[PDB]
C-alpha cells in the first residue's frame, strides 16, 4: 500500500507478483526503472494497481528467473531468439551477454554439420591388434585397418603390419579452434616441422 | 594500477623476497657438498646397472 | 566479479535483520525474505565472506551484549542469567540458520567447514562460556550450589541441570567442554568430600552402619546425578564413592570396635 | 619512482647473494677428487627397438614400475609399451596433437599428456570397461604445457608456458597453488626424489626451485646463459642437473645454491634436450639435438661416452626408475632401451 | 486453532493449496520452514493469508508432485536446469541426486550422440567367414574385413586367413557410467594386462 515492497504487474495482460529487489536485482532493467516511484512512469490496473506492460508474458519469465538468480532458464519450447529480444526491450547487457552466447552455442551446433573429426594413425602388431582394437579408447570410432607388406619378419608378425586409422568427433564449431600466439610454441613448431 | 607501473611494484617484492631467503638459506661448502655427492654415488654406485654390470641373465632385457 | 554494489546493498540490511533478530524484532522483517537474500548472496560465489560475516557479527553480539550482561548479573541469580541468554542465543541462531541454510548446506561442506550452528555454538562456548569471568564464575557457583546441597541444603537443583547440559551442548567435539570447566571440578571436589567423609565415618562410626551411610551416599549420588547432572557423570562419581570410601578402605573396616568383621 | 629504490634493493641484496656463493664457492672437490678413478669407457648396447611410434616422438617417461614406459609422440598419440617385451600395452589418440609432455603416476594407474593444446589430460588406464578414459582435462595454463610430472594419483605439477608451473589437486582439476617466478615462460621440470621441492626451468635460463607445500621459489639458479631445456633432479632430492640450447650442462645443489659443476665440450654445439641421471647419478645422461646422445661422469665432467643411434636427434630421455636401463624418445620415431 | 489441514502457497503469484502434511513430508524444505508457525514467517498474502514467495509456480509443479509423493517428475517442455535451480532455492537435498542425474544423462546422450561403441576383432577363415558374418549377434554393426596371407595351411582356410572387425553401438549414461574396481579385480586387471 504506501510501501511497495512485493509489486504485483501486468506483462501482457497477465499477472506477475515478485519482490522489487528481484527486479532491482541489476542497475540497467527497464524493469529496474520501472521500480522506481515517480510520476513519469504511471501506467497501472485501477483495480490491484499492477503495472500494465506490453510485452509478453511467455518470455518475460525467463528474464524474471535470470533477475531472481542471475541465471536466464528458457523452457525446452519458447524459441532463444524471442527472449532475446524481450531482454533487449528490457534492456540488460550482461544477461544478454549470455542470450548471445546461448544462441551461437546453437548456431555452432547446427553448423555442426562439417564437423571436424580429428583421425589419428595408430599401428600394431596384428598380435596386439585385437587388445588395440578392443581396447581402443572409448570416445574414438574405428575408421580402417590397413596391412602392409612388411620387409622384418616377413610380410607379418612387425609392428608396423596393422595401421588401424582411428577418428573422433569433435564439435570444434561451438568449441572454435584453439589457436594463439606463444613464442616459444612458434619456434617448438617450427623446429619440429622441418 | 598505472600510475605504479601496472603495480610493477609487487614483481620488484616478490624478486626480493626471494633474495632474502636466498640469504638465509645458508651455503654450504662447495667441496663439502660435492664430497657428500661422492659419498652418495659411492655408497650406490656399487648397484648402479648402467655402472655394475648385469648378469647375462638377470636384466629383463635377455630374459 | 563487478557485482560488489549491489553485495553491499544487500549484505547491509542482511546484517541489520540479523541484529534485529538478535535484538528480537521479528515484527519488521519476515523469513523467507532474508531467506532469498542470504540463498543469492551465496549465489555470486561470496559464500566465505558470509560465513566470517556471520561469525563476527554473532561474535559482537555476543560479547557486547552477552557476556556484559552476565558479568554484570553475577551477584543476582547468574546461572539463570546465563541460562536465559544461552536459551536466546539458541533461538536466534535457529532462525539464523534457517535464513541461511544454504551456506549452511553447500558452502560448509564445499569448504568442509564446520556448520552455521556449529559456528554459533562455538562462538557462544568461547567467548561467554569458556570466557575466564564467566567461566570460573559458572565452574566456582557450580561447585557451590552442589556442595551445598551435599552438605544437606536444598539448591536450585534445575539449574545445576542447566549448568550441565549447557556445557554438554556447547561441547562440540563431545564431553571435553564438558570435562574441563565442571566435570572434572566436580568429579575431583567429589573425590575429596568422599575422602574426608570416609575418613570421619570410618574414625567415628562402626563398620556396619559405616556401609549403610556409604550406602547411602552412593544413593544420594544418584539422587544427584538424575536431578542436577548429566547420565554419563553417573558412573564416574559412583566409582569414585567406590574409591574413596571401599576401596582405600578396605581391610581396616574388618575389625572396629564391637561390630568389625570378626563381631 | 620508487621502483628505482626496489631494484637497487634486489641489486644489493642479489650482489650480497653472488658474495655469499662467493663465501660458499671453494675448490669443487669433485674436479679436485679427479684422482678417483672416472666410469671409464662404458660400450653401451640397444637391447629393444620400440619402432611403433612413426611421428618424432616428443616425451618418453618410464613408469614407477621400470617396465611400462609411456612415449608420446608429436601426432598424438601414446603409447604404453612393455619394455621388456616390445608390445604396445596401450596405444590413446590424443584429442589435440603436437603434444609436448607425457606424465605417468606414481601408481602407473594414470598418465598425463600436454602440448600446444594448453591443457593437461590425464588418462585413467585402470578401467572396468579396459578401455582407457580420459579422467581430468587440467586447462587454465594458457602458455602452452611444455612438462608434466605426478605428484600422486591426484596431484600434478603441469611445467607450461605462462611462465607457470600451478600444481593441480586432480580430482578437482583446479590448480591448488600457481607459481609465477619465472619471467620466461617454464619449459622443462623435474621433480625432487622427496617431492617436497621441484626445480623449474624456463627460457630466462632461471632454474627456480620451488616448494610444493606453500608455492614459493624456494632457490633461484643461473649459469646456463640460454634458456633450460631439461632438468634432472638428483636421486638425493638435493641436486639436480640442467641442460639448454648450449651445448652445456650444469650440476648446481640446493645447499650450496650455485652451480657445482659444468659439461661442455668444444666438439658438441647442439644444445641439450634431455639430461637424466643413473641409478648412483654417477653418469649423466644428455639428450642433443645432435643426432645422438651422449652420457658424462657427473662427478668428473668428462667424455663418459656417447650413445651412437638413431638417425634424427634424440629428443627425450629416461632411465629406468630402478636404473635398470635407459630409453631415449627420438624424431626418427623409434624409442631405444639401452643396456 | 491457527494450525489448518491446508496450507495456501503463493508461488510467483500462483496460489497452491496442499496438506501441511504433503509438505512437511520432510525436514529440510524451505516450505517445511513456512509450515510451523513461527515469528520468523511474517509476510502473507493478506488477500486469503497465503505465504507469499516470489519463485516459478511453473518450476514449482514437479517440485509439488515429488514432495506429495516422493518422486519428480520432469515433463519435456520444461527446463530440467530451472526446475533443478527451483529446488536449490527450496532446500530439499534428497531429490537434488534424481534432477542431477536425470540432467547429467541427458546431457551426456545429447553430448555424446556419438556413444561409447565397443569394437572386437574376430577371426577366422574363408570357410567360416560367410558363416559368422551371416550370424552377427543381433546388435552388432559389421564394421571392417581385412585378408591376411595365411602363415599355416597355405594362405587360406585357416583361422588367420581373415579379420573381421565388429562393433556395436552402447548408451553411456543410459545403461549407467561406473567402474567399481575391487582389489582382487585390480589384482586379476594386472594379471591380464602383463
Amino acid at each position: 500500500g504506501s510501501v511497495s515492497k512485493w509489486v504485483r504487474l501486468n506483462v501482457g495482460g497477465t499477472y506477475f507478483l515478485t519482490t522489487r529487489q528481484t527486479l532491482c536485482r541489476d542497475p540497467k532493467s527497464f524493469l529496474y526503472r520501472l521500480c522506481q516511484a515517480d510520476p513519469d512512469l504511471d501506467s497501472d490496473k485501477d483495480e490491484t494497481g499492477a503495472y500494465l506492460i506490453d510485452r509478453d508474458p511467455t518470455y518475460f519469465g525467463p528474464v524474471l528467473n535470470y533477475l531472481r538468480h542471475g541465471k536466464l532458464v528458457i523452457n525446452k519450447d519458447l524459441a532463444e531468439e524471442g527472449v532475446l529480444e524481450e531482454a533487449e526491450f528490457y534492456n540488460i547487457t550482461s544477461l544478454i551477454k549470455l542470450v548471445k552466447d546461448k544462441i551461437r552455442e546453437r548456431d555452432s551446433k547446427t553448423s555442426q554439420v562439417p564437423v571436424k573429426h580429428v583421425y589419428r594413425v595408430l599401428q600394431c602388431q596384428e598380435e596386439e591388434l585385437t587388445q588395440m582394437v578392443s581396447t581402443m579408447s572409448d570416445g574414438w570410432k574405428f575408421e580402417q585397418l590397413v596391412s602392409i607388406g612388411s620387409s622384418y619378419n616377413y610380410g607379418n608378425e612387425d609392428q608396423a603390419e596393422f595401421l588401424c586409422v582411428v577418428s573422433k568427433e569433435l564439435h570444434n564449431t561451438p568449441y572454435g579452434t584453439a589457436s594463439e600466439p606463444s613464442e616459444k610454441a612458434k619456434i617448438l613448431q617450427e623446429r619440429g616441422s622441418r | 594500477m598505472a600510475s605504479n607501473n601496472t603495480a610493477s611494484i609487487a614483481q620488484a617484492r616478490k624478486l626480493v623476497e626471494q633474495l632474502k631467503m636466498e640469504a638465509n638459506i645458508d651455503r654450504i661448502k662447495v667441496s663439502k657438498a660435492a664430497a657428500d655427492l661422492m659419498a652418495y654415488c659411492e655408497a650406490h654406485a656399487k648397484e648402479d646397472p648402467l655402472l655394475t654390470p648385469v648378469p647375462a641373465s638377470e636384466n629383463p632385457f635377455r630374459e | 566479479t563487478m557485482d560488489e554494489k549491489y553485495v553491499n546493498s544487500i549484505w547491509d540490511l542482511l546484517k541489520n535483520a540479523i541484529q534485529e533478530i538478535q535484538r528480537k524484532n521479528n515484527s519488521g522483517l519476515s523469513f523467507e525474505e532474508l531467506y532469498r537474500n542470504a540463498y543469492t548472496m551465496v549465489l555470486h560465489k561470496h559464500g566465505e565472506k558470509l560465513y566470517t560475516g556471520l561469525r563476527e557479527v554473532v561474535t559482537e553480539h555476543l560479547i557486547n551484549k552477552v557476556r556484559e550482561d552476565v558479568l554484570n548479573s553475577l551477584n543476582n541469580n547468574f546461572l539463570q542469567t546465563l541460562n536465559q541468554a544461552w536459551n536466546d542465543h539458541q533461538t536466534a541462531m535457529v532462525m539464523i540458520r534457517d535464513i541461511l541454510m544454504y551456506m549452511d548446506r553447500v558452502y560448509v561442506q564445499q569448504n568442509n567447514v564446520e556448520n552455521v550452528y556449529n559456528l554459533g555454538l562455538i562462538i557462544f562456548r568461547d567467548q561467554v562460556v569458556r570466557y575466564g569471568c564467566i567461566r570460573d564464575h559458572l565452574r566456582q557457583t557450580l561447585l557451590d550450589m552442589i556442595a551445598r546441597e551435599r552438605k544437606g541444603e536444598v539448591v536450585d537443583r534445575g539449574a545445576i541441570r542447566n549448568a550441565c547440559q549447557m556445557l554438554m551442548i556447547l561441547g562440540l567435539e563431545g564431553r571435553s567442554v564438558y570435562e574441563e570447566d565442571f566435570e572434572a571440578p566436580f568429579l575431583e571436589m567429589s573425590a575429596e568430600f568422599f575422602q574426608m567423609e570416609s575418613q570421619k565415618f570410618l574414625a567415628e562410626n562402626s563398620a556396619s552402619v559405616y556401609i549403610k551411610k556409604v550406602e547411602a551416599r552412593i544413593n544420594e549420588e544418584i539422587e544427584r546425578v538424575m536431578h542436577c547432572l548429566d547420565k554419563s557423570t553417573e558412573e564416574p562419581i559412583v566409582k569414585v564413592v567406590e574409591r574413596e570410601l571401599i576401596s582405600k578402605h578396605m581391610k581396616t573396616i574388618v575389625e572396629m570396635e564391637n561390630s568389625g568383621l570378626v563381631h | 619512482s620508487e621502483l628505482d629504490q626496489l631494484r637497487q634493493e634486489a641489486e644489493q641484496l642479489k650482489n650480497q647473494i653472488r658474495d655469499a656463493r662467493k663465501a660458499c664457492a671453494d675448490a669443487t672437490l669433485s674436479q679436485i677428487t679427479n684422482n678417483i678413478d672416472p666410469v671409464g669407457r662404458i660400450q653401451m648396447r640397444t637391447r629393444r627397438t620400440l619402432r611403433g611410434h612413426l611421428a618424432k616422438i616428443y616425451a618418453m617417461h618410464w613408469g614407477t614400475d621400470s617396465r611400462l614406459l609411456v612415449s608420446a609422440s608429436q601426432d598424438g598419440k601414446l603409447i604404453i609399451w612393455d619394455s621388456y617385451t616390445t608390445n604396445k600395452v596401450h596405444a590413446i589418440p590424443l584429442r589435440s596433437s603436437w603434444v609436448m609432455t607425457c606424465a605417468y603416476a606414481p601408481s602407473g594407474n594414470y598418465v598425463a599428456c600436454g602440448g600446444l593444446d594448453n591443457i593437461c589430460s590425464i588418462y585413467n588406464l585402470k578401467t572396468r570397461e579396459g578401455n582407457v578414459r580420459v579422467s581430468r582435462e587440467l586447462a587454465g595454463h594458457t602458455g602452452y604445457l611444455s612438462c608434466c610430472r605426478f605428484l600422486d594419483d591426484n596431484q600434478i605439477v603441469t611445467s607450461s608456458g605462462d611462465t607457470t608451473c600451478a600444481l593441480w589437486d586432480i580430482e578437482t582439476g583446479q590448480q591448488t597453488t600457481t607459481f609465477t617466478g619465472h619471467t620466461g615462460d617454464v619449459m622443462s621440470l623435474s621433480l625432487a626424489p622427496d617431492t617436497r621441492l621441484f626445480v623449474s626451468g624456463a627460457c630466462d635460463a632461471s632454474a627456480k626451485l620451488w616448494d610444493v607445500r606453500e608455492g614459493m621459489c624456494r632457490q633461484t639458479f643461473t649459469g646456463h646463459e640460454s634458456d633450460i631445456n631439461a632438468i634432472c633432479f638428483f636421486p638425493n632430492g638435493n641436486a639436480f642437473a640442467t641442460g639448454s640450447d648450449d651445448a652445456t650442462c650444469r650440476l648446481f645443489d640446493l645447499r650450496a645454491d650455485q652451480e657445482l659443476m659444468t659439461y661442455s665440450h668444444d666438439n658438441i654445439i647442439c644444445g641439450i634436450t634431455s639430461v637424466s641421471f643413473s641409478k648412483s647419478g654417477r653418469l649423466l645422461l644428455a639428450g642433443y639435438d645432435d643426432f645422438n646422445c651422449n652420457v658424462w661422469d657427473a662427478l668428473k665432467a668428462d667424455r663418459a661416452g656417447v650413445l651412437a643411434g638413431h638417425d634424427n636427434r634424440v629428443s627425450c630421455l629416461g632411465v629406468t626408475d630402478d636404473g635398470m636401463a635407459v630409453a631415449t624418445g627420438s624424431w626418427d620415431s623409434f624409442l631405444k632401451i639401452w643396456n
